[PDB]
């Protein structure tokens, strides 16, 4: 009927010369076209080009430090001891910071200087042993400890004016101290009043490097001249050092981005810091409507951003009542000023901000978490490019990874952006259409790609676009 | 006589089922029970309960093979409880969207991290990843339509290949624990997500990573004493694999936190990067090798599955024929790796497996319920071995609580699978249900034409 055929017939129809033929050439084929597809693959393999080695980055390279300068405003009454310290590091891990920089915890009277030791600890914190209960419990949430040693911190003039050489005779006893008792750093506030800085920063930061290669120092200054800060990192330049630099100005934004741009062409696009001071909050120098844009930028530029306590929610000394601004108290829930009670809303507080989605702490968290895991923030190419009169806009690059830009506007009017790159890397060329991860005031959602030539500011507003490696 | 030959020892499926259960997912993302778990006790926890409910299912694959004897593994056993129709719906998804988009995925994995050393993070080549996944797919098509010996001979090999692998990373990781650290087992169980959506979706994924415990029941037919040797290899290499699922999780927690886990490519990569010093390169060869022993098994179990659907009335019985020396399904092989080679020509088909999430078990759970149904039916059919009623009962609402998961979350691709599923219902109806003498003479002439000429060529004749 229309079966096919048995055992016998087809032994007998497919042994024929032209069958046998059929089967081998079929065979040979396929065995030269295999041959063919690996040696396609093999020479498409040898062609790709490459990619470069990462950078082996350190600890203080992968996020965020923040600095805790007085111990017994960041709790409260009572409870402003190094034992209390140890329950506030979930919420320092929420943040996703990589380091924290506790202040100076010694025991100082005043100008005397034979009395003041930086080996032994001020009752007035704690003892020798909740320290190192706080440094095991911080290290099993993955955050490291810088201890302040600035020798005197209670007193007008903060490096003990008559004599030079005793305190740097303490100093260097007390890195080693420290060093054995398991810090992970150090910082030196106030080296404008130090003379011969230059000399005693890198005998200490030879010190501290020869322990381990995971140790840091920071340096603090009040300076804001770039040419003392580049003299005072001329044969260090493993050093962390904050300034004054950038709190000068930024009424205009081509003044921030010259500000920027000429740091990182004088020093060589070294490892920086980035920071409004050495030891003051944010609020000290900008208005509440600059903030975000601030945040954004700090947490973007290619180096470690340092903030104070209260940089997170917007901490203003000013904001309420008679009182230090040096060291104002956290508002963790809304009983956490007791005097003139009810003058603290909730908006204002780290309770109260958690939830709104459109907060100050939200910008920071979200943030936080964008700059400790991307690799073109974490070691990209920085490249800044020219844009319309009171913008600065820029793109870190790393190789193949996503690409990242940021447009920020200073300015109190309503820009268009209109990105005149066309000087960019061929490796970041910009794209047509960018995606979002945030902005600064609501108005937009994110997810969206929106294209770069009719892109539009309203005031005081900052953008976090990404797109892919292409060409 | 032309017959099929029955040549599969113990050992031979024991290492089939154990390189198809150990794939890809023990090595590049053991993740989803971390991520919805939220804690390392309540992860291992959750593993050890998804290896249990597949204990469960496995012994009532063991029960309906050792009673129906028949090799498909659902097929068949849909055939014997409500024969004809969801049989083809269930063979007609097989030969469409299952089997081919996942041999090709596995083959892309191969060739993705056979070229991983070159390309550390980098963003490896696309056009030299298909061709390398094309010639895994040529060879192993080849190696099986030679022998049946040189097929299980190469399953061996490269299971004892992922198994010494799978072991140096455990040794590596008691040997740290042991040794002086313990560190994150000391305050376990903190941070944990005790919700009913986040345990149900833990435990979705790792009852996903058990997966692959019934590749020994589509070749039935071809085991020495099936009613001895198959309900002992499944008994033999189930608590192997929930042993070593166990065992690599807590090498991965020892080694490393939560942190570069939850945030890394693959897992097994990172913990060579930072345990082993030089020789990290061994641990992306060892998923390649992985992924290159999952394929043939794969591969056997598809052309098995057509060779059967082809004997039972469906799909042309050209698929049915055996060559005349050398005892091997030809065409049924040629036809399962021409549609896998032509699903590696879709970009993208990650996104392929959100189609078949629901109709695998569905059908794994419409082959339990068959058995239910025929125990209560048929209670005088031999049963070499019958367990209790209490394992088909808890694997059905196990498989009713698989298929619940994709139709409330994700809905929009069940639909889409099933209207995939539905689409081979114009050939039921319209020339399977009809009988012969009376299908277009047209058709009938040409499909035996085509069915000659393919005989002369690839010298296979059906059974006798
Ligand atoms: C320490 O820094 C100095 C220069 O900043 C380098 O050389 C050392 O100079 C001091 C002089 O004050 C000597 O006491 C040391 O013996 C020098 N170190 C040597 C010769 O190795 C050098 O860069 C740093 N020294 C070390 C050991 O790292
Ligand atoms: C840094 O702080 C000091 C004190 O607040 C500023 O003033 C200097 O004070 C010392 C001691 O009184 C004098 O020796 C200097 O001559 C002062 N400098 C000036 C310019 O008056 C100092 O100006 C601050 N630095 C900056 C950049 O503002
Ligand atoms: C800022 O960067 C630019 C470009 O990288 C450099 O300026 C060059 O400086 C050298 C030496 O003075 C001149 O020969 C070049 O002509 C300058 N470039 C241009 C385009 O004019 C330099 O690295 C930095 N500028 C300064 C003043 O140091
Ligand atoms: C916290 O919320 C209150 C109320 O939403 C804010 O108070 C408003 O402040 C703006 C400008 O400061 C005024 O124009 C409104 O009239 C105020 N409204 C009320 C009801 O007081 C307050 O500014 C918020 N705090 C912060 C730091 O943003
Ligand atoms: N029939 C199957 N789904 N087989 C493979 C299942 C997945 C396998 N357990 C893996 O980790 O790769």
């Amino acid at each position: 009927k229309f079966t096919g055929l048995s055992k016998e017939e087809l032994l007998k129809v497919a042994g024929s010369p032209g069958w046998v033929r059929t089967r081998w050439a079929l065979l040979l084929l396929f065995w030269l076209g295999w041959l063919g597809m690996l040696a396609g693959a093999v020479v498409i393999i040898v062609r790709a080009p490459r990619c470069r080695e990462l950078p082996a980055q350190k600890w203080w390279h992968t996020g965020a430090l923040y600095r805790i300068g007085d111990l017994q405003a960041f709790q409260g009454h009572g409870a402003g001891n190094l034992a209390g310290l140890k329950g506030r590091l979930d919420y320092l891990s929420s943040l996703k910071v990589k380091g924290l920089v506790l202040g100076p915890i010694h025991k100082n009277q005043k100008d005397d200087v034979a009395q003041t030791d930086l080996l032994q600890i001020d009752p007035n914190f704690g003892s020798k042993e909740d320290f190192d209960s706080l440094l095991q419990s911080a290290k099993k949430k993955s955050i490291r400890v810088i201890l302040d040693l600035t020798p005197n911190y209670r007193g007008e003039n903060s490096w003990f004016s008559t004599q030079v050489d005793t305190v740097a005779t303490k100093v260097k006893d007390a890195l080693e101290f420290w060093l054995q008792a398991g810090v992970d750093g150090f910082q030196v506030r106030d080296i404008e009043n130090l003379k011969d800085a230059s000399s005693f920063l890198a005998e200490w930061q030879n010190i501290t490097k020869g322990f381990s290669e995971d140790r840091l120092l920071i340096a603090g200054t009040n300076s804001s001249d770039l040419q003392q800060i580049l003299s005072l990192l001329e044969s260090n330049k493993d050093l962390l050092l904050t300034s004054s630099y950038l709190s000068d100005s930024g009424s205009t934004g081509e003044h921030t981005k010259s500000l920027v741009t000429q740091y990182l062409n004088a020093t060589g696009n070294r490892w920086c810091s980035w920071s409004l001071s050495q030891a003051r909050l944010l609020t000290s120098f900008l208005p509440a409507q600059l903030l975000r844009l601030y945040q954004l930028m700090l947490f973007t530029l290619p180096g470690t951003p340092v903030f104070s306590y209260g940089d997170e929610i917007g901490l203003d000394a000013a904001a309420l009542p008679g009182q230090p601004m040096e060291a104002p108290v956290m508002l963790w829930d809304e009983s956490s000023f007791p005097d003139i009670p009810g003058a603290v809303s909730a908006n204002m507080t780290v309770k109260g901000q958690s939830e709104d989605p459109g907060s100050l702490l939200s910008l920071f968290r979200r943030l936080s978490d964008q700059r400790s895991k991307e690799r073109s923030l974490l070691h990209g190419d920085f490249h800044a490019f020219s844009a319309g009169p009171g913008l600065f806009s820029y793109i870190r690059h790393w190789d193949q990874n996503e690409r990242f830009l940021v447009v920020l506007n200073f300015g109190d009017v309503g820009l268009s952006a209109g990105l005149q790159a066309s000087d960019l890397p061929a490796s970041a060329s910009l794209p047509a259409k960018a995606d979002l991860l945030l902005s600064t005031q609501p108005g937009r959602e994110e997810g969206s790609p929106l294209e770069l030539e009719r892109l539009k500011l309203e005031p005081h507003e900052g953008l976090l676009l990404r797109f892919p490696y292409a060409a | 006589q032309v017959k099929l030959k029955k040549e599969i020892s113990l050992l031979n499926g024991v290492c089939l089922i154990v390189g198809n259960m150990i794939g890809s997912g023990i090595f590049v993302s053991p993740k989803g029970v971390l991520i919805y778990s939220a804690s390392f006790g309540l992860s291992l926890v959750i593993w050890a309960v998804g290896g249990l409910f597949s204990v469960f299912g496995a012994l009532c694959y063991a029960e309906l093979g050792t009673t129906i004897k028949k090799s498909g593994a659902s097929y068949a056993y849909i055939l014997e409880a409500f024969g004809g129709f969801l049989a083809f719906i269930r063979l007609w998804t097989s030969l469409l969207i299952i089997e081919p988009t996942s041999q090709a995925i596995i083959a892309i994995t191969f060739a993705n991290y056979m070229v991983q050393p070159l390309f550390p993070s980098c963003f490896a080549p696309y056009a030299a990843s298909r061709l390398l996944a094309a010639a895994c797919i040529c060879l192993l098509t080849f190696i099986n339509c030679a022998y049946v010996k040189w097929g299980t001979l190469v399953q061996d090999i490269f299971t004892y290949a992922k198994v010494l692998a799978l072991i140096a990373v455990i040794v590596a990781g008691i040997v740290r624990l042991g040794q002086g650290a313990s560190t994150h087992f000391e305050n376990s169980f903190e941070g944990s997500s005790f919700a009913v959506g986040d345990i149900a979706l833990a435990l979705y994924s790792a009852l996903f990573s058990y997966s692959g415990w019934d590749t020994l029941n589509y070749v039935t037919e071809e085991i020495k004493n099936p009613e001895r040797n198959l309900p002992l290899s499944i008994g033999i290499s189930m608590p192997i694999v929930t042993i070593i699922y166990i065992l690599t999780n807590v090498a991965y927690y020892t080694v490393l936190d939560m942190r570069d886990i939850l945030a890394s490519d693959a897992v097994a990569v990172t913990f060579a990067d930072q345990i082993f010093g030089i020789f990290n390169w061994i641990i992306p060869l060892s998923v390649a090798l992985s992924c290159f022993g999952g394929l043939n098994a794969s591969i056997v179990a598809a052309s098995r599955l057509f060779f059967v659907g082809s004997r039972e009335g469906h799909l042309p019985d050209a698929i049915c024929m055996i060559h005349v020396e050398r005892f091997t399904p030809v065409p049924s092989l040629l036809f399962n790796g021409i549609m896998a080679l032509i699903y590696l020509c879709v970009e993208d088909i990650f996104q392929l497996i959100n189609y078949y999430s629901f109709s695998y078990w569905f059908f794994v759970g419409l082959s339990i319920v068959g058995q239910l149904y025929l125990r209560w039916k048929e209670p005088d059919r031999p049963r070499p071995l019958k367990l209790s009623v209490f394992f088909p009962i808890v694997f059905c609402l196990c498989t009713i609580f698989l298929v619940a998961v994709p139709l409330y979350s994700d809905t929009i691709n069940s639909l889409i699978g099933i209207a995939i599923a539905l689409s081979g219902l114009p050939f039921y109806f319209l020339i399977i249900r009809v009988p012969e003498h009376k299908r277009p003479l047209y058709l009938r002439r040409i499909v035996g034409s085509a069915t000659r000429y393919l005989q002369v060529l690839c010298m296979s004749v059906a059974a006798e």
